[PDB]
This record gives structure tokens, sequence and C-alpha cells, in this order.
């Protein structure tokens, strides 16, 4: 699983698929989202900028 | 906005917890709070006798 984000436009090649949509989460200082990197687990709690 | 009308002989506390800063304005001043100020609400004895 690879996350494509950006400002440019896909084509799902055969080979690919499409699993989700991944909508951006707005995040000013002083706040933030609690992501679990489910890969290794650590869960951050990225805060900031937007993530 | 939210922004309160300080009266005359007044004094007003906010934090922009955004941006870690501490500022008290006195005086007759229009405070303006960023997305992230907040008052300091005061609960004031009152009453006949007191309260």
């Amino acid at each position: 699983c690879w996350l494509i984000r950006g400002p440019l436009e896909y084509v799902p090649s055969a080979k690919v698929e499409v699993v989700e949509e991944r909508q951006a989460i707005p995040l000013d200082q002083n706040e933030g989202i609690y992501v679990q990197d489910v890969k290794t687990g650590k869960v951050r709690a990225v805060i900031g900028s937007t993530y | 906005v939210v922004s309160y009308r300080v009266p005359h002989n007044a004094a007003v506390q906010v934090y922009d917890y955004r941006a870690k800063r501490a500022r008290v304005v006195f005086g007759p001043e229009l405070v303006t709070l960023d997305p992230e100020e907040q008052f300091t609400v005061l609960s004031l004895s009152a009453g006949r006798p007191k309260r």
C-alpha cells in the first residue's frame, strides 16, 4: 500500500487498485491527529502543520 | 471574529494558545481574539450582602 498525493492526475493501471480516498485533515499548531503508523505501530501524535 | 469591547477602567486578560504567548490589555481597548485566543472569564461576588 502506497499513497500517491499532490498536484497530479492518476490513471490506475491494470496492476494497481484504488483502496480509499484519504482526504487530508487540517491541523494548526497546538492541534493534531493521533496517528498510529500501523506499519510500525508507533503512535506519533503529529501536530503543527496540517497532516 | 469574537471581539470584546473593554470598559475604560477595566482589564481583560487573554492568551494565544496557538502562539504560546500571554498578554493582558487594560483600559478601553477592543480585543481581537486569535483563533486560539481565549478570555479570562471572572466569577465575581455580587448580591445584596454578598454571594
